[PDB]
Order: structure tokens, then C-alpha cells, then sequence
């Protein structure tokens, strides 16, 4: 019943990041689990989700350029971010879908040049 | 103060902002309207469908796995029978499409002898599901939709009453007849009910003994969810209250079943698992008329042609509110479901139970609801697949869980407001 986000920081347009979260076993193990993200005045939008099986899929918004993966060995999950644009700036939050209802903490990510 | 708080808690104040315009009322009600059609309207891409399928799988499964091995006797009024032979066909018996209750002097009852009284019951209800399930359900929207049904079994053995007139209502039981009706929902489900007798040196009769048939012949039988998931639960509390006894053939190598002798109800895991899927997938098709009674699709704004006033002009509030948490309670039921049956987060026994039993087919994809003589000692009710899609479903469902976060949450705002 834990979410930690880390992997976030300032970077520029063209550039990439790889977001982890270490999650708890009851929240992991078989369960299908995402990517969230919240931006300056916006409410949190739905980014990716990935099976126990490890098939993903996408909002529109970052298809083709984000690649969610999960480790099963180490209740980890991963977003790959590539051309990252400033419009994807936000707070980017891993939970279960549907959704537990308490979120980490989430980790910044700042696309600005 | 409030500047204090919507500083640190930053998505408030955008939640105030969506909550006082009319626009961004309407696109959430909007919303609504179609994360809805998707739970209610859609099978593949539904949660809740799937999960409902899983329920009723599930049930199916486990009689699928058990049945079999599964000993059953008697005569009608639950006696003990000295020689009666009595064989339901389309079931999921050893080496064979049928079972047969032939265990004679031994009273039914707890750790024993299943009675027919209990196995036609049993019967009825797995006859009806493998039925709905070959046809493929519908989506939970719609319970109108029947199904027709068609059952045989056969009695033989001196003393044998369970194919009397009087177990069967059958004016003449040679080429009689009889036809009644009752009402399963609001609606009425008309059974035909036939009896015929084949003579031992009857021509074409291979098994080298005389018997009667029982056709029966139900329609307008309802296919909607509430009343597929009545027939699971009339399946799996049958067993558990029979509670009868069984004992396994064993295969060389194979998966192997513990314990091999003992009685049915000592599944309690398996069995509490199964009821509790049910009773969730009941709970969850219940918030279907919640959703249909508060529709969405009325756009909201100012009376008078004057700004939106959310203290005042938001009485349909409660109605978005009531829909959502609706849609909401669906969606986490759906997953509840399938976290109880998924060997994932299983252990032990269970655990064996789920991944080398029932969800498996030993048939030679055959669609849902097949019985072969190779269903036994396996679910073959599609259990594996059924799990993956709804964790699929719920995989593509990302989008809207979130609207329907927010839907409730502007409407939360607002009956707030209004107080
Ligand atoms: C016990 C039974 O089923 N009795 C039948 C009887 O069957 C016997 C005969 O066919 C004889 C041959 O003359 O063969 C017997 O089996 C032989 C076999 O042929 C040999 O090759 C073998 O090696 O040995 C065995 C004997 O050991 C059969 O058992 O047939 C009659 C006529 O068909 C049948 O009665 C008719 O149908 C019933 C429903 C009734 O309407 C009668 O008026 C008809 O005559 C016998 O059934 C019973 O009939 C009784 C007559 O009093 C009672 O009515 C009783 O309720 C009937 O039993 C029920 O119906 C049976 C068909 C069967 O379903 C039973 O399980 C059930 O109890």
C-alpha cells in the first residue's frame, strides 16, 4: 500500500527520462498498472497502462513517444519518455487501475528550453 | 483561510474552477453518458461484462472440475433406493458426456450421496448456464433477451421413482406430457416436460435394460446477467449444502488433486472464492438501474439566461453524483472479482486448485459450453482468457475511470455548495 515515483527533473525539448516506481506487492502483483500525470492547472490525465502480461497502451497525447514496462521479479514500472515536448511538463504519478485510492508523492518533470 | 489551502493543495482550485463552469459541467455529464455505454452497453471492452462472465465461469468451472467424481443416489424423496440407475445427459462425467447417480442403500446427504432432488436442481441450473454461455451473453444493458433450454435423463432399475408421475408431473409416463410456468424475474419461463419409455428388447437398444426419458423443454428462460448470475449461485450453493461426497481418478503424471476422497463443501476456499465473486458481480450489476435512473445527457446552465449560480441553480448534482459513484462501484467491483480468482495472488492448494484445474479445458478452442467426454477434471469455461480480457478491458478503461473521478468530484463540489 506504497507508490514512490522518482526519475523526474528539468529538461529540453528533444530530450528523455526514464520515471520508476517501486510499488508495494499488494498493489503490484497482478494488477494492471499506469502512468498519470497532472499539470499546471489541469486535473490529472491518464498517460499509460500496462497487464500483468505486459501489454501497453497509450493516451494519443504521448503515443509513439512513451514506452511503459513493467518488472514483475521487483514490483517496478517504468516510463520511458522520449521527445519530450513543453506540454509535457506535470507531475507524473504510477497507482493501479483502477486506482488505490492514496498517490505517492509523484515526481516533477519540467520540458523547457 | 482558503488562499492557504489552495496553494498547497493546487488541484482544488482547478476543481472550484470546473465546478462554477456550466461548460465544463456539461462536458463531464457528457462523459458520463459515455464511460456508461462502455460499461453497459459493450461486451469485449467492458469491465464489468467480463467480470460478470468471469463469475458465472467460474461456477461453471468448478462443477466442471468436480462432477465427475461426485457421487449422487437415491430416489425421490431423497431415500435411499435399492437399484436405481438414474443418468443426466450433458454433463461432464468420466469418459463421458453423461453422469450417473447409481449409488444405491447409502442415504443421501452430508458426505455422502448427492439426491436427485439436489442434482436436478444442479442440473437445471448448469444446463441453462452452459446454454447462455454457447449463445455468449449479452451486454448488462439489456434483459429482455431469453434463451431456450433442452435437458434429457433417463431412469432405470427396479423401484426406480425418480421418472414418476409423481417426480415429474406427468399425466401418462409413456408418451405423456405436461407444461407449466413460473416466473424467474417479472418474467415467464414456460417448461415442457416429456416422458417416454424404451423397452429392454426395444429395437435399438443398445444398453441391454429398459428406462424412461424426461425431456425437458424450457422457454423464455432469462439470459440477462441478474439472472444468469441467480443460476451460478443456485449451482455453487447447491453443492456446498448437498455438500456430498466425491473421490478423483488420478492421472499418471498429470496435476494432482488434494485431498482425493472427501466431500464437496471441503473446498472451502475454492467455494467461498466462487461466492464472493457472485455476490460481487450481483452488487455490480445492481448499479446498472443506478446509472440508467440518473441519466446525464440534459445539458445544465443559469436559468434565466443569468450566470450559473452553483450555490443555487445545481439540484441535478445529487443525480451526477448518485452516476457516478454507480459507474465507479462497477469498476471496482470488476476488479475485486478477478483479484479473487486470480492465481497471481493465490497460495497453497487454492492456488493448485486455480492454475492445474479450472482454468484448463481438456476438450479437443471448442466454443463455450460444450460438454465432451474429455470436460471432466478440467474448467473448461475459459477462465484464463476471461481474466486476461478483463484486465485488458480495465487497461483501456484508463481514460474513463479518471472522468469519472472528476465527474464525481465536481458533483461533490456542488452538493456541497447547496446546503
Ligand atoms: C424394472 C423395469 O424397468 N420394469 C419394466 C419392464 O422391463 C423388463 C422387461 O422389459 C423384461 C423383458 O420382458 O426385461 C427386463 O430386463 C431383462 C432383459 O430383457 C434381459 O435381456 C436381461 O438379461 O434380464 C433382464 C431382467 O433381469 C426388463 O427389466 O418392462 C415393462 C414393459 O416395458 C415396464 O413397464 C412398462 O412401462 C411402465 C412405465 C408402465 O407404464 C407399465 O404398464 C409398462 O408395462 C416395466 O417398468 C415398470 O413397470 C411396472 C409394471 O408394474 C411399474 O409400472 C413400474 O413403475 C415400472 O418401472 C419404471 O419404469 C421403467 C421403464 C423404468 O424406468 C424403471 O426404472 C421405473 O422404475
Amino acid at each position: 500500500v506504497q507508490l514512490q515515483e522518482s526519475g523526474g527533473g528539468l529538461v529540453q525539448p528533444g530530450g528523455s527520462l526514464r520515471l520508476s516506481c517501486a510499488a508495494s506487492g499488494s498493489i503490484f502483483s497482478g494488477n494492471v498498472m499506469g502512468w498519470y500525470r497532472q499539470a499546471p492547472g489541469k486535473l490529472r490525465e491518464w498517460v499509460a497502462a500496462i497487464t500483468p502480461q505486459g501489454v501497453p497502451n497509450y493516451a494519443d497525447s504521448v503515443k509513439g513517444r512513451f514506452t511503459i514496462s513493467r518488472d514483475n521479479a521487483k514490483n517496478m514500472l517504468y516510463l520511458q519518455m522520449s521527445s519530450l515536448k513543453p506540454e509535457d511538463t506535470a507531475l507524473y504519478y504510477c497507482n493501479r487501475l483502477p486506482n488505490y485510492r492514496s498517490w505517492g508523492q509523484g515526481t516533477q518533470v519540467t520540458v523547457s528550453s | 483561510n482558503l488562499s492557504k489551502l489552495l496553494t498547497r493543495y493546487s488541484t482544488l482550485n482547478t476543481l472550484i474552477k470546473l465546478s462554477a463552469d456550466p461548460s465544463a459541467i456539461n462536458a463531464a455529464r457528457e462523459n458520463l453518458g459515455a464511460s456508461a455505454k462502455n460499461l453497459i452497453g459493450d461486451t469485449k471492452n467492458s469491465p464489468a461484462y467480463q467480470a460478470v462472465l468471469l463469475a458465472i465461469n467460474a461456477a461453471v468451472g468448478f462443477w466442471n472440475v468436480l462432477g465427475y467424481a461426485t457421487q449422487c443416489g437415491g430416489n425421490a424423496n431423497g431415500q435411499e433406493s435399492t437399484s436405481s440407475t438414474t443418468i443426466f445427459n450433458n454433463e461432464p462425467g468420466y469418459r463421458s458426456t453423461s453422469i450417473t447417480c447409481s449409488l444405491n442403500r447409502y442415504k443421501p446427504g452430508y458426505y455422502g450421496p448427492m439426491s436427485i432432488e439436489n442434482f436436478k436442481k444442479l442440473n437445471e441450473a448448469y444446463q441453462i448456464l452452459q446454454t447462455a454461455l454457447n449463445k455468449g451473453l449479452p451486454a448488462l444493458k439489456e434483459n429482455n433477451g431469453t434463451v431456450s433450454v433442452t435437458y434429457t435423463y433417463t431412469c432405470s432399475g427396479e423401484g426406480n421413482d425418480n421418472c414418476s408421475k409423481k417426480a415429474t408431473g406427468v399425466s401418462d409416463q409413456n408418451g405423456g406430457t405436461k407444461t407449466k410456468t413460473q416466473t424467474i424475474d417479472g418474467k415467464t419461463v414456460t417448461t415442457t416436460i416429456s416422458s417416454k419409455v424404451v423397452d429392454s428388447q426395444a429395437k435399438g437398444n443398445t444398453t441391454r435394460v429398459s428406462y424412461t426419458e424426461i425431456t425437458n423443454k424450457l422457454d423464455g428462460v432469462p439470459d440477462s446477467a441478474q439472472a444468469l448470475l441467480a443460476q451460478a449461485s443456485t449451482l455453487i450453493n447447491t453443492i456446498n449444502t448437498a455438500c456430498p461426497y466425491f473421490s478423483v481418478t488420478n492421472k499418471s503424471g498429470g496435476p494432482q488433486m488434494e485431498p482425493t476422497r472427501g466431500k464437496l463443501c471441503g473446498f472451502t476456499e475454492e467455494i467461498s472464492a466462487i461466492q464472493k465473486m457472485i455476490t460481487d458481480a450481483q452488487e455490480l450489476v445492481n448499479q446498472t438501474s443506478v446509472i440508467n435512473e440518473h441519466e446525464q445527457s440534459t445539458p445544465v446552465g443559469g436559468n434565466n439566461g443569468k450566470p450559473f449560480n452553483p450555490f443555487t441553480d445545481a439540484s441535478f448534482a445529487q443525480g451526477m453524483l448518485a452516476n457516478a459513484s454507480a459507474q465507479a462501484k462497477m469498476l471496482n467491483l470488476a476488479h475485486q472479482v478477478g483479484q479473487t480468482i486470480n492465481p497471481d495472488n493465490l497460495t497453497g492448494t487454492f492456488k493448485n486448485f486455480v492454475t492445474g484445474f479450472l482454468a484448463t479445458c481438456n476438450n479437443k478452442g471448442s466454443p463455450p459450453g460444450t460438454v465432451t467426454t474429455q470436460t471432466f477434471a478440467s474448467g473448461c469455461a475459459y477462465v484464463e482468457q476471461t481474466i486476461t480480457n478483463l484486465n485488458n478491458s480495465i487497461a483501456h478503461f484508463g481514460t474513463q475511470e479518471q472522468q469519472i473521478q472528476q465527474a464525481e468530484n465536481i458533483a461533490d463540489t456542488l452538493v456541497n455548495f447547496g446546503s
